[PDB]
């Protein structure tokens, strides 16, 4: 079955780094856009970065234009998040989130509040 | 914390999937080596049904192969007679946003439903000459996706909240709920027996339930994106599910597992619609750059297709004598489709 | 549903008269409409017809050129112009709705009728071999019906129906298409038929089953009765 | 009597018309018909092709009983037969004038009304608009009954008879305003409101001006040299009536019939895709 | 010609 | 935390899916082989009838 | 002729059913469909208020408003019970003439507001439909502009760098750092709109404030030039 677990998470100082991965089964990992979304303890889901298939096409949010770098290995099946420069507003669980269906430019709820292709999430605190 | 759950749900997990390894002795492609191909399949469009104004989003077949009902977008249910083409009936809809449609197996009564959350039965045959509605079934707190009836006064209907329920129409009551799976319950299908029924979710997973015991039976995972069709074969033993993912997939009800997938290389979009003939031996599925393939369903090779549609294939059935297939659209017309000696 | 005829009367040699029937309890403006007369200790004969949505009418040649069928479905309304009116139109009338599809049962309801009194070829015929039988309760029989032309048409219908007139009562339909039970009827009923001769059988005589039977052919029209069987008891 | 030297001239022409009007109408009509027998059959499509059976109108009751005739020195046969073959003539002017307006008229209405919702039906092949320009044919040219009889000319011919004070002034003054004048105005007033609006919103505006200007252009080239002729034979009494261009030039009609399906076969590239695909 | 007399014949 | 009862209701739902008794594949293709076989002559879309007896000709 | 008498009844039925279904179809194409989407925040709920009020069950999933102008008849419909998942459901809408999106400009929740934006635009089913878009709730933009207490930049650090542009109409008079956060704001959804519109779709934005009357016209003069465009495509003009 389609399945996904994140890994990498932990406690980290403020100005310090981290490497969040995830590893991807039961699907054909190179004809998918991937995600990061993360859950703040007092909000919802908030997108963070994608990934188009090729690792060509890249976007983040504006909180974290300059701090984070995503990243995939199509003949690994796993995905990257390199973390730097953490603040304290960075605390919160990650998740490592598929779009729904191939060979796609869209993909609408990947931040819905029970999104099925989307993993156990890690913690992360600053 | 839940963890020794997931633990233990995972352990369980492991077990079944073991359990499920061990009895994959041999696959249905290695059985099917003996037996002769199907050969080129050709069929011609005997008749083309037009009078819908928008896509058409639904079809169903009469017990009786000649009977016909089909539902549009544009607020019109009709009723058509397959030999001669004539109109039979005209229903306007409550709503417009339809999505199901069903035919009673007595041909006393028509269903219908979709954005409204509203499963709605028309009476066809009363002592005034105009249908009516009969009953309104309100309860689903999502969009209705499909339904069907077990006789003229149970029928059983699936939603986009995760939920399937069977209702009593004479009371509007749900008799019984079935819940677990976790995402849109696209569509449904009843056994030949009728005690069993299968539905596929936006979960990339399939459910069989029993309709008296109330609970799920068996869990069936292959794929790899969401079922958006799925059909019972006509031994009762296994069934048929197509996907985004651009794959169908047959599974057996006792081997617990899949048998076999139908894909190639050049299918790179989502199948809406799936059906047997009635030997089973040839597996009809509709896409979304609406043409039909026809698939030899024990060897898995593609043996012909279906293309005179102009835009997607929304549904398509075969009437329970085998004798023709219907393809319906969002070009709005049906057309009717036969072999030839 | 109901049907109530209404006119009528005693009328003069060459006088004219509008009978007209009103309809309530359904959709009047789906149905075709039939007039049928019956004159006095006669069976059963059709007048006219009148299509839904008027786009059809048909007359017997004994009225084609003296008598006129409308009707207004806004009032719910159907009305027969009687004109130079002889003594031969001396009859009962009835009003008869018809609905024509794919699996309908036309001739399914009948009105009470208007007694009218006035002053003093490739037809299909329709045989009954008896005038009469008598009859028990608790006993089986059955009537038989015959055709001069085989009402097997090529689409593989019968068309033959079965009416039962009760001595009070405008005619009810039993059966349709040579086969297909009427939906108000008991199920002791039953229809057989080779195409050119058909059967009506009963399984089980009970006292509301004395009266008048009449088959009726409706392949071509005119539209053609039987002169009616009955059953003493 | 006639000089056979100039009537080969005349046989010729009209014999080099007639092939003209009947290959290029009926190839476009067939293009056309090879797509439609296809799905997307636009309401553009209707209009060509009703024009297109117009112009097909004028080759068969037109041009080619002028040619069977003017092979022949008269008209070979009575006044009850005449009398037909001069009114079915006359139609296939006002039919192939007339589709070009309501065609026009139809096209303004689609872009400078965008909202306004026509309430009556159509057919796949026919509109309203398309009948009324048929019907107007068919009955404006009626009075030819009346113009046309066999007369004692001379023994007898086929022959047209005026009242002296109307004479063929009124007449054939009524035709020109009615065939030639009243359309150009019509069809260029609805193709300078085309322009303003989009223009007020460009290849649109481009292509708007290319095809304003040859369909105003060569819709005049067309009639204005036969209705000269036409008119100047009806006003003066002692114009030069036997010069031989006199005479060929008062024949030529049909020209415009050649000319309308490869300019709305150009411009319609679901036809000019037709064409190159033959 | 078409609705006048032709100037020959 | 109520979300102990979903695992909970999963856990029992995964007991109830590995206690069935499964047969092996082989006998199950053997299955759908001998039904498609056994009903070959009368599928008219895997055989064709004679247009004398199909309902849509024409 | 070889049909039997209840046959050609059958058939005379049948035409009635049809010439039925050709009088229907002229209210149907008479009748322009909108779809009405938005998040919780957003104002869409007082335009479809406001708008029932100026012009002309519990678990419904779907709600309509009609209105008219200028004898144009409009039909907008809004999801009601739905789930937050649509990548189902909003493939009914393909042939809607306009989707309506509502935005309320004030929570700069931003971000959400693009990101669905994004997706509804490039949907392989809702492309060739064009969007009109609302920048709503622009009174409550102005004040928190002008309270000066947080920052455009804090979450779109490219604003620092954004400048007017000469297209801009302050004709309020209103205060030039009201007009440079309303003009960055339109822009960040153009940028997403101009990168693949392929001149089959384009996006119309409005700025609106809950109480404003003309949402109507311009809700009218948009679908008038979609419309318009339509035409030039099937003419062959364009
Ligand atoms: C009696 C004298 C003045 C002659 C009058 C002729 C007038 C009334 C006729 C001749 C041809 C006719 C037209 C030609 C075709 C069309 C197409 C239709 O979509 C709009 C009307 C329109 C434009 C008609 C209007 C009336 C019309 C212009
Ligand atoms: C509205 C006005 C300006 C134009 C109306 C058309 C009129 C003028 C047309 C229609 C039919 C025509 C005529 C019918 C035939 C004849 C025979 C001829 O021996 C004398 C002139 C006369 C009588 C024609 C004169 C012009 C005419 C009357
Ligand atoms: C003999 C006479 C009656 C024939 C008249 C034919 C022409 C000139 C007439 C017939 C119908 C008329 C038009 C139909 C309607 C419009 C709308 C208006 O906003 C602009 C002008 C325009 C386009 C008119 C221009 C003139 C017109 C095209």
């Amino acid at each position: 079955q389609v399945q996904l677990q994140e890994s990498g998470g932990g406690l980290v100082q403020p100005g310090g780094s981290l490497r969040l991965s995830c590893a991807a089964s039961g699907f054909t990992f190179s004809n998918y856009k991937m995600n990061w979304v993360r859950q703040a303890p007092g909000k919802g889901l908030e997108w963070v970065s994608d990934i188009s298939q090729s690792g060509a096409s890249i976007s983040y949010t504006g909180s974290v234009k300059g701090r984070f770098t995503i990243s995939r290995d199509n003949a690994k099946n796993t995905l990257y998040l390199q973390m730097n420069s953490l603040k304290p507003e960075d605390t919160a669980v990650y998740y490592c989130a598929r779009c729904p269906a191939p060979f796609t430019r869209d993909c609408f709820d990947v931040t819905s509040t029970t999104y099925a292709y989307r993993g156990q999430g890690t913690q992360v605190t600053v | 914390e839940l963890d020794q759950l997931r633990q233990e749900a995972e352990q369980l997990k492991n077990q079944i999937r073991d359990a499920r390894k061990a009895c994959a002795d041999a696959t249905l492609s290695q059985i099917t080596n003996n037996i002769d191909p199907v050969g080129r399949i050709q069929m011609r469009t005997r008749r083309t049904l037009r009078g819908h104004l928008a896509k058409i989003y639904a079809m169903h077949w009469g017990t009786d192969s000649r009977l016909l009902v089909s539902a549009s977008q544009d607020g019109k249910l009709i009723i058509w007679d397959s030999y001669t083409t004539n109109k039979v009936h005209a229903i306007p809809l409550r709503s417009s946003w339809v999505m199901t449609c069903a035919y009673a197996p007595s041909g006393n009564y028509v269903a219908c439903g979709g954005l409204d959350n509203i499963c709605s039965i028309y009476n066809l045959k009363t002592r005034e000459g105009n249908v009516r509605v009969s009953r309104e079934l309100a309860g689903h707190t999502g969009y209705l996706s499909c339904c069907r009836f077990l006789d003229d006064n149970q029928i059983v209907t699936s939603s986009g909240d995760t939920t399937c329920a069977l209702w009593d129409i004479e009371t509007g009551q749900q008799t019984t709920t079935f819940t677990g799976h976790t995402g849109d319950v696209m569509s449904l299908s009843l056994a030949p027996d009728t005690r069993l029924f299968v539905s596929g979710a936006c979960d990339a997973s399939a459910k069989l339930w029993d309709v008296r015991e109330g609970m799920c039976r068996q869990t069936f995972t292959g794929h790899e994106s969401d079922i958006n069709a799925i059909c019972f074969f006509p031994n009762g033993n296994a069934f048929a599910t197509g996907s985004d993912d651009a794959t169908c997939r047959l599974f057996d009800l006792r081997a617990d597992q899949e048998l076999m997938t139908y894909s190639h290389d050049n299918i790179i979009c989502g199948i809406t619609s799936v059906s047997f003939s009635k030997s089973g031996r040839l597996l009809l599925a509709g896409y979304d750059d609406f043409n039909c393939n026809v698939w030899d369903a024990l060897k898995a090779d593609r043996a012909g297709v279906l293309a005179g549609h102009d835009n997607r294939v929304s549904c398509l059935g075969v009437t329970d004598d085998g004798m023709a297939v219907a393809t319906g659209s969002w070009d709005s017309f049906l057309k009717i489709w036969n072999g030839s000696s | 549903v109901q049907l109530v005829e209404s006119g009528g009367g005693l009328v003069q040699p060459g006088g004219s008269r509008k009978l007209s029937c009103s309809a309530s309890g359904f959709a009047f403006s789906s149905f075709g409409m039939h007039w049928v007369r019956q004159a006095p200790e006669k069976g059963l004969e059709w007048v006219a017809y009148i299509s839904s949505g008027s786009g059809t009418i048909y007359y017997a040649d004994t009225v084609k050129g003296r008598f006129t069928i409308s009707r207004d479905d806004p009032k719910n309304t159907l009305f027969l112009q009687m004109t130079s009116l002889r003594s031969e139109d001396t009859a009962m009338y009835y009003c008869v709705r018809s609905i024509y599809y794919y699996g309908s049962s036309p001739f399914d309801f009948w009105g009470q009728g208007t007694t009218l009194t006035v002053s003093a070829s490739a037809d299909i015929v329709m045989t009954q071999a008896t005038s009469s039988v008598p009859v028990t309760p608790g006993e089986s029989v059955s009537i038989s019906c015959r055709s001069s032309k085989s009402l097997l048409h090529s689409n593989g219908n019968t068309y033959l129906y079965w009416f039962l007139q009760r001595p009070g009562q405008s005619p009810q339909l039993l059966i349709y298409r040579m086969s297909n039970l009427a939906s108000g009827v008991p199920d002791r009923f039953s229809g057989s038929g080779s195409g050119t001769a058909f059967t009506l059988t009963i399984s089980r005589l009970e006292a509301e089953d004395v009266g008048v039977y009449y088959c009726m052919q409706h392949l071509e029209y005119p539209l053609t009765f039987g002169a009616g069987t009955k059953l003493e008891l | 009597t006639r000089d056979p030297l100039l009537a080969r001239a005349e046989l010729a022409l009209l014999s080099i018309v007639f092939v003209a009007v009947a290959l290029s109408n009926g190839l476009v009509l067939a293009a056309l018909a090879r797509r439609g027998r296809r799905g997307h059959w636009a309401p553009i499509h209707v209009f060509i092709g009703h024009l297109c059976l117009a112009d097909l109108a004028v080759a068969l009751f037109q041009v080619l009983p002028q040619l069977a005739w003017k092979a022949t020195d008269r008209f070979r046969g009575p006044d009850a037969l005449c009398r037909a073959v001069k009114y079915l003539q006359m139609v296939g002017m006002y039919a192939s004038s007339y589709m070009i307006l309501a065609m026009t008229l139809d096209r303004h209405r689609a872009i400078c009304r965008p909202m306004l919702a026509y309430r009556h039906g159509s057919g796949a092949h026919w509109n309203r608009p398309v009948l009324v320009a048929w019907a107007f044919s068919l009955l404006l040219s009626l009075p030819q009954l009346f113009i046309f009889a066999q007369r004692n000319v001379e023994v007898t011919d086929c022959w047209a008879c005026f009242a002296e004070p109307w004479g063929r002034r009124t007449y054939v003054t009524w035709i020109a305003l009615m065939v030639f004048v009243a359309p150009t105005l019509g069809i260029a007033a609805c193709q300078v409101l085309i322009f303003r609006e989009i223009h007020a919103s460009s290849a649109a505006v481009a292509k708007t001006v290319r095809m304003t200007l040859v369909i105003v252009v060569v819709y005049v080239l067309c009639w204005a040299p036969f209705f000269l002729v036409q008119l100047w034979a009806a006003w003066d009494p002692e114009a030069p009536l036997e010069g031989a261009p006199f005479v060929l030039l008062m024949l030529l009609a049909s020209l415009n019939s050649c000319t309308n399906p490869w300019i709305y076969a150009s411009f319609s590239s679901s036809v000019s895709s037709e064409l190159r695909s033959l | 010609c078409y609705f006048q007399n032709c100037p020959r014949g | 935390t109520a979300s102990i009862a979903q695992a909970r209701k999963l856990v029992e739902q995964l007991k109830m899916e590995a206690n069935i008794d499964r047969i092996k594949v082989s006998k199950a293709a053997a299955d759908l082989m001998a039904y498609c076989e056994a009903h070959a002559k009368e599928d008219p879309l895997l055989t064709p009838v004679p247009a004398s007896e199909n309902p849509f000709r024409e | 002729c070889t049909l039997s008498a209840e046959d050609k009844a059958a058939v005379e039925r049948s035409k009635m059913i049809e010439k039925q279904l050709q009088k229907d179809k002229q209210v149907y194409r008479a009748t322009h469909r909108l779809l009405l989407l938005g998040a919780d925040n957003s104002g869409k709920s007082t335009i479809v208020k406001q708008m029932r009020i100026y012009h002309v069950v519990k678990t419904s999933g779907i709600f309509e408003t009609k209105f008219q102008v200028d004898k144009v008849n409009f039909h907008m419909f809004d999801v009601g019970a739905q789930r937050d998942e649509r990548r189902k459901w909003i493939q009914c809408f393909n042939d809607v003439t306009a989707i309506i999106f509502v935005v309320d400009s004030s929570d700069y929740r931003l971000q959400e507001a693009l990101n669905d934006f994004k997706s509804i635009w490039n949907n392989r089913w809702l492309r060739t439909i064009s969007v009109i878009l609302f920048l709503n709730k622009q009174d409550l933009l102005a004040e928190k502009v002008l309270a000066g207490k947080s920052k455009i930049e804090d979450y779109f650090p490219e604003f620092a760098r954004y400048t007017t542009p000469e297209d801009a109409t302050p004709e309020p008079g209103e205060d030039p750092r009201v007009t440079r956060a309303k003009y960055f704001i339109r822009d960040e959804f153009l940028r997403i709109s101009t990168a693949s519109g392929d001149g089959r779709h384009y996006c119309y934005p409005h700025f609106t404030c809950s109480v404003d009357t003309e949402n109507a016209r311009r809700i009218f003069n948009d679908c008038r030039d979609i419309i318009q465009r339509m035409h030039l495509r099937q003419y062959e003009l364009l």
